[PDB]
RNA sequence: GGAUGACCCCAGGCGGUAGGGGAGCGUUCCCGAUGCCGAUGAAGGCCGACCCGCGAGGGCGGCUGGAGGUAAGGGAAGUGC
RNA sequence: GUGGAGCCUGGGAGUGAGGGCGCGAGCGAUAACGUCCGCGUCCGAGCGCGGGAACAACCGAGACCGCCAGCUAAGGCCCCC
RNA sequence: CGUGAGGGAAAGGUGAAAAGAACCCCGGGAGGGGAGUGAAAUAGAGCCUGAAACCGUGGGCUUACAAGCAGUCACGGCCCCGAGGGGUUGUGGCGUGCCUAUUGAAGCAUGAGCCGGCGACUCACGGUCGUGGGCGAGCUUAAGCCGUUGAGGCGGAGGC
């Protein structure tokens, strides 16, 4: 704190409190007791527990029947409309969150902008964003890759 | 003497207890009785100048 | 014609017509109840030993309830004990229908 | 109907003035103006315009008669103190409070 | 993140505050006065909620005395006769009789000193 | 059903001859007429026992040595200020006082208390001013 | 008892300082949330003799206020005078 | 003898100023509301309740909550009561 | 403030918009009362909200023979909202503040004028036990690298 270290009065005889420099957790203005300094949250979660929690979270989507592979995406070479489009046509309304998962650059611009779409790369699959959408949608390539990650 | 000091606050009640005889008494006032302006008895009328019948002051 | 009745640990003066909180009985409301008697007074005396073997007093429930919460507080000077409690005591209404002396 | 006056923000010390207040509530406006006029304290000069502050208020705004008007209700809350030192023996500085006085009057008419 | 006080405080005191409304000076006024005064009256709720049952027992007792005394005896002996009696009827009770219900505490006196 | 509490009742007055009773063992027969307990509805926050007439106070009487022995004690709050007056004295001087101050000792203090011994009239002499009152003559 | 902490029944324990343990309440902040409540009135304040809760509290209502607030379930602390 | 008994392993303590009383001693003066040990008790922590005028440790008795019901304990029953 | 080195504050918010109140009235003015503006002016510039201590006006109940840790229990009176409640308190019963420290405090032992706000068991890294999970003769990666731009993965050196 930016106070001086200079006891405020002398220690005895003031008919005051005894008190030292008002840097002291117990003045108004004074220093903060246990308050936050810059904090590293992050911890090593086995990579078997990530592994086998990837794994699960699909598998729950999957027993929902909430999975659906895809072989390609039509006519989707950009534009929110196409894959809206196609999107319509593959059952997805946009009642229901989708993650969108696929290493076509394409789809995904076409996709991001939808409220109801979050949309990664395989390698970037991940258990938050499956347990946070309601259903899941991948490229055989990305499936491909997730298979390749689980194993 | 040995500084003395009030041992304990004075509560409310006692202090407008104490202030039970601080009351004004209002003005004793009678009528001028030639211009009848309110004014205090033995007093030359300050309205009118008058006092005990005649004009006593220019007013 | 009053009866002495004892519901609950404790005796009350009825008179037919009249509405009563007593402990609680296990009785569906709208149920009628046969208290016991201890002593039937009014035009005619007779007095229980301790009740008397012919005599109930009818009363027909009107309801189960709870009693104003009342604080139950404890305090210990200087030993940081101190607890609070809210209490309301379970009761049941009875209105009281006849003396069958 | 009521006609009102208030001197916000005058220098004196409530517990003055609303002694004079006091010898004025609840009387005509004419006795409150031989009161006031004959009382000997620097509060009747406050007192005493918002008494006639009032009573122009009562005549000329709210349509009420100057021979009929009472002080229906009269009061003084306190403003802002100004504070002042009080420099004193041994280097000690005391506070004196000038206190303030915010004086409410108010008429009514007193009927037939 | 930091938590300040905030509102919690102000609303602590305004619970007790409230509960000492009726308390004389700083006691209904000062919170701290008021939880002092509030503890004491716990405690005396307490305690003076175990002692009515006590107040009132009194109180039937002097009652069924002087009753008892109107037809030559006394409390000690009367109740005496009532156990010897098998008469259970409860202080409240009798009480309540010496004084609405002359007639039947008369009896009632009668059954106990014949029962004696 | 809660204790029953007596409306206001017109109060009885009793007449009581102290001639040859024992001070003390008159006292409490008094004590307990003023307050109230006889009565069936006695209530203890309230003023509902008799008043008490007592005529030849003067004629009281006192077991032991008592008339030399008992001293009346007054504090006067000065220095040297404890007056010690004995029975005899008193009797001779002041009698009525010989009652009042035994009977007073064994009512309730506090306000009530204070009442109930009001409602105690005390005469030296066989004669009283109450007629208006006709006190009911009490053996006790 | 029924099967499992659903709730009923019977019995017993339940003063407490240092202190061990358990279960909760509430404050700030995060996910929930591109959501939901909100000018037909957010938070906050002032009332309440009403409802729920052993309690810490939580509701509901009236007045004030005038623009924010934020669930179920979890997470983290500058968390209660 | 099934008890908030016991034993074993481990986690967390706090305590390491005691005090009155009875009994057994020492010290002291066959003194102290003295001091120091032993056995026990209570207060400590039961300054909660009844009695003892009042009163931590004497007598009675171990307060989960409620009742305008009953029986008792020590102590009491002439009035205060 | 201090000769000086040096110490070192407090102090934010009208309203969507100034539309920031022309003009009249009382007043020396300040201030107010009308008029006007505004959705709102106890948003009027001493301006959002506007708590509490503290001061006042008005009302209900109460109080001048009374003995008090200020309450509590009971009853009765009066006042209020409408077999009930609420406010008030006359009488009667009972009744030794809070915290601290102590063998022991109402204690004539400490601390506190009252109120509001600030105010004290945390974090890193190691350890030890317990606990929820993952894998299990095995478990685990560090720095870094790649990727992401609130996406994760690779990395076996090393450790147990
Ligand atoms: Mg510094
Ligand atoms: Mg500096
Ligand atoms: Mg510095
Ligand atoms: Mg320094
Ligand atoms: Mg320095
Ligand atoms: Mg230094
Ligand atoms: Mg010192
Ligand atoms: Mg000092
Ligand atoms: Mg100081
Ligand atoms: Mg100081
Ligand atoms: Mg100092
Ligand atoms: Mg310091
Ligand atoms: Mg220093
Ligand atoms: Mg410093
Ligand atoms: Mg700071
Ligand atoms: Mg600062
Ligand atoms: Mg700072
Ligand atoms: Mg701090
Ligand atoms: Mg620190
Ligand atoms: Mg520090
Ligand atoms: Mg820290
Ligand atoms: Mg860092
Ligand atoms: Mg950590
Ligand atoms: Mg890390
Ligand atoms: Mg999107
Ligand atoms: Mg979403
Ligand atoms: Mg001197
Ligand atoms: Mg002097
Ligand atoms: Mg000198
Ligand atoms: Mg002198
Ligand atoms: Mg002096
Ligand atoms: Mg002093
Ligand atoms: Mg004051
Ligand atoms: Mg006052
Ligand atoms: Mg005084
Ligand atoms: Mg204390
Ligand atoms: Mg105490
Ligand atoms: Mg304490
Ligand atoms: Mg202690
Ligand atoms: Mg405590
Ligand atoms: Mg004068
Ligand atoms: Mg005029
Ligand atoms: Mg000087
Ligand atoms: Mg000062
Ligand atoms: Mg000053
Ligand atoms: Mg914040
Ligand atoms: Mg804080
Ligand atoms: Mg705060
Ligand atoms: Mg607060
Ligand atoms: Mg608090
Ligand atoms: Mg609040
Ligand atoms: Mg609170
Ligand atoms: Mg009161
Ligand atoms: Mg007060
Ligand atoms: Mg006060
Ligand atoms: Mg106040
Ligand atoms: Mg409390
Ligand atoms: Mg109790
Ligand atoms: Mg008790
Ligand atoms: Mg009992
Ligand atoms: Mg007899
Ligand atoms: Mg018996
Ligand atoms: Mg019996
Ligand atoms: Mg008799
Ligand atoms: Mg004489
Ligand atoms: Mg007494
Ligand atoms: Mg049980
Ligand atoms: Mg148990
Ligand atoms: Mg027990
Ligand atoms: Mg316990
Ligand atoms: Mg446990
Ligand atoms: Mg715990
Ligand atoms: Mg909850
Ligand atoms: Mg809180
Ligand atoms: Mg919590
Ligand atoms: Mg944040
Ligand atoms: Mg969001
Ligand atoms: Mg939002
Ligand atoms: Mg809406
Ligand atoms: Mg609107
Ligand atoms: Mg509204
Ligand atoms: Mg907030
Ligand atoms: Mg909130
Ligand atoms: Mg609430
Ligand atoms: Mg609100
Ligand atoms: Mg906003
Ligand atoms: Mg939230
Ligand atoms: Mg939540
Ligand atoms: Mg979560
Ligand atoms: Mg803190
Ligand atoms: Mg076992
Ligand atoms: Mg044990
Ligand atoms: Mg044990
Ligand atoms: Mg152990
Ligand atoms: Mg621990
Ligand atoms: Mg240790
Ligand atoms: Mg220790
Ligand atoms: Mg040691
Ligand atoms: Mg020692
Ligand atoms: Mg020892
Ligand atoms: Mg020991
Ligand atoms: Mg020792
Ligand atoms: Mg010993
Ligand atoms: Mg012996
Ligand atoms: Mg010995
Ligand atoms: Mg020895
Ligand atoms: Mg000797
Ligand atoms: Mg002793
Ligand atoms: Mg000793
Ligand atoms: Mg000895
Ligand atoms: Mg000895
Ligand atoms: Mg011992
Ligand atoms: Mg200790
Ligand atoms: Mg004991
Ligand atoms: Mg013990
Ligand atoms: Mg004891
Ligand atoms: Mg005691
Ligand atoms: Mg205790
Ligand atoms: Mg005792
Ligand atoms: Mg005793
Ligand atoms: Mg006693
Ligand atoms: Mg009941
Ligand atoms: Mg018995
Ligand atoms: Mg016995
Ligand atoms: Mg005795
Ligand atoms: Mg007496
Ligand atoms: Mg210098
Ligand atoms: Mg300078
Ligand atoms: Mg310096
Ligand atoms: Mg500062
Ligand atoms: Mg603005
Ligand atoms: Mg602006
Ligand atoms: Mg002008
Ligand atoms: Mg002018
Ligand atoms: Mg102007
Ligand atoms: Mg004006
Ligand atoms: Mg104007
Ligand atoms: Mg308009
Ligand atoms: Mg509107
Ligand atoms: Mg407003
Ligand atoms: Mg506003
Ligand atoms: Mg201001
Ligand atoms: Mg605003
Ligand atoms: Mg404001
Ligand atoms: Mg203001
Ligand atoms: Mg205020
Ligand atoms: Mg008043
Ligand atoms: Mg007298
Ligand atoms: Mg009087
Ligand atoms: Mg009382
Ligand atoms: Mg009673
Ligand atoms: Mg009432
Ligand atoms: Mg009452
Ligand atoms: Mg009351
Ligand atoms: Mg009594
Ligand atoms: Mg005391
Ligand atoms: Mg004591
Ligand atoms: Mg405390
Ligand atoms: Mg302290
Ligand atoms: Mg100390
Ligand atoms: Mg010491
Ligand atoms: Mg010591
Ligand atoms: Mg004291
Ligand atoms: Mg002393
Ligand atoms: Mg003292
Ligand atoms: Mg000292
Ligand atoms: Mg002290
Ligand atoms: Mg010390
Ligand atoms: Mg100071
Ligand atoms: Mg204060
Ligand atoms: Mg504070
Ligand atoms: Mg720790
Ligand atoms: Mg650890
Ligand atoms: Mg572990
Ligand atoms: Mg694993
Ligand atoms: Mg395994
Ligand atoms: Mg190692
Ligand atoms: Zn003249």
């Amino acid at each position: 704190v930016a106070y001086s270290g200079r006891k405020i009065w002398p220690q005895k005889h003031t008919g005051r409190a005894r008190h030292g420099d008002i840097g002291a957790p117990i003045f108004v203005g004074g220093g903060v007791v246990f308050g936050p300094k810059p904090r590293d949250y992050s911890y090593t979660l086995p990579k078997k527990v990530r592994k086998k929690g990837l794994a699960m979270a699909v598998a729950d989507r999957a027993r929902e029947g909430k999975l659906l592979l895809v072989e390609a995406f039509a006519g989707v070479n950009g534009k929110t409309k196409e894959f809206l489009a196609w999107a319509k046509e593959a059952g997805l309304d946009g009642s229901e969150s989708v993650l969108l998962v696929t290493g076509n650059e394409l789809v995904r611009r076409a996709a991001r902008n939808l409220p109801w779409v979050v949309t990664l790369a395989p390698e970037g699959l991940n258990v938050y964003d499956i347990v946070r959408t309601e259903r899941l949608v991948m490229d055989l390539d990305a499936w491909e890759v997730f298979q390749n990650r689980i194993g | 003497a040995k500084h003395p000091v009030p041992k304990k606050k004075t509560s409310k009640a006692r202090r407008d207890a104490r202030r039970s005889h601080h009351a004004l008494t209002p003005p004793t006032l009678v009528p001028c009785p030639e211009c009848k302006a309110m004014k205090p008895p033995h007093t030359v009328c300050p309205e009118c100048g008058y006092y005990a019948g005649r004009k006593v002051l220019e007013v | 014609m009053f009866a002495i009745v004892k519901t609950g640990g404790k005796q009350y003066r009825v008179e037919p017509g009249l509405k009563l909180r007593v402990e609680k009985l296990d009785a569906e409301p709208g149920a009628t109840v046969e208290l016991p008697v201890l002593l039937l007074g009014g035009e005619k005396t007779v007095v229980g030993t301790p009740v008397v073997e012919g005599a109930s007093v009818v009363a027909e429930v009107l309801g189960h309830g709870r009693g104003k919460k009342i604080l139950v507080s404890k305090f210990k000077a200087k030993v940081q004990y101190r607890r609070k409690k809210g209490h309301r005591q379970p009761y049941t209404e009875l209105l009281i229908k006849e003396i069958r002396g | 109907m009521e006609a009102k006056a208030i001197a916000r923000y005058v220098r004196i010390s409530p517990r003055k003035v609303r002694l004079v207040v006091d010898l004025i509530r609840g009387k005509s406006l004419e006795e409150a103006r031989n009161i006031l006029r004959y009382t000997n304290k620097r509060g009747a000069y406050f007192v005493a315009k918002v008494l006639e502050s009032a009573a122009a208020n009562a005549v000329n705004n709210h349509d009420m008669l100057e021979d009929r008007l009472y002080v229906k209700a009269a009061y003084v809350d306190e403003g802002p103190a100004l504070k002042r030192v009080l420099p004193r023996a041994r280097g000690r500085a005391d506070i004196i409070k000038k206190r303030t006085s915010h004086i409410t009057v108010i008429l009514g008419e007193k009927h037939g | 993140p930091r938590a300040k006080t905030g509102v919690v405080r102000r609303r602590k005191h305004k619970k007790i505050l409230k509960l000492a409304k009726g308390y004389w000076g700083l006691r209904s006024k000062s919170f701290r006065k008021a939880r002092e005064t509030l503890f004491a009256a716990g405690n005396y709720a307490y305690a003076h909620r175990k002692r009515r049952k006590r107040d009132f027992r009194r109180l039937w007792i002097v009652r069924i005395n002087a009753a008892c005394r109107q037809h030559g005896l006394n409390y000690s002996t009367f109740i005496h006769g009532l156990k010897k009696a098998g008469i259970e009827v409860d202080r409240k009770n009798l009480a309540d009789l010496a004084v609405r219900e002359p007639q039947v505490f008369a009896e009632l006196v009668e059954r106990a000193k014949a029962a004696q | 059903m809660k204790t029953y509490v007596p409306k206001q009742v017109e109060p009885r007055w009793v007449l009581i001859d102290a001639e040859g009773k024992t001070l003390g063992r008159l006292a409490t027969k008094i004590a307990t007429l003023l307050r109230g307990k006889h009565r069936p509805d006695w209530t203890p926050n309230v003023a509902m026992g008799d008043f008490v007439v007592v005529v030849n106070a003067d004629k009281i009487r006192v077991t032991g040595k008592k008339l030399e022995q008992k001293i009346y004690t007054r504090y006067s709050g000065y220095p040297g200020g404890l007056k010690k007056i004995p029975l005899e004295k008193m009797l001779a001087t002041h009698p009525e006082r010989v009652l009042e101050h035994a009977v007073k000792g064994m009512l309730p203090k506090g306000p009530l208390g204070r009442r109930l011994f009001k409602r105690l009239k005390v005469y030296a002499g066989p004669d009283h001013p109450h007629q208006a009152q006709r006190p009911e003559k009490l053996e006790v």
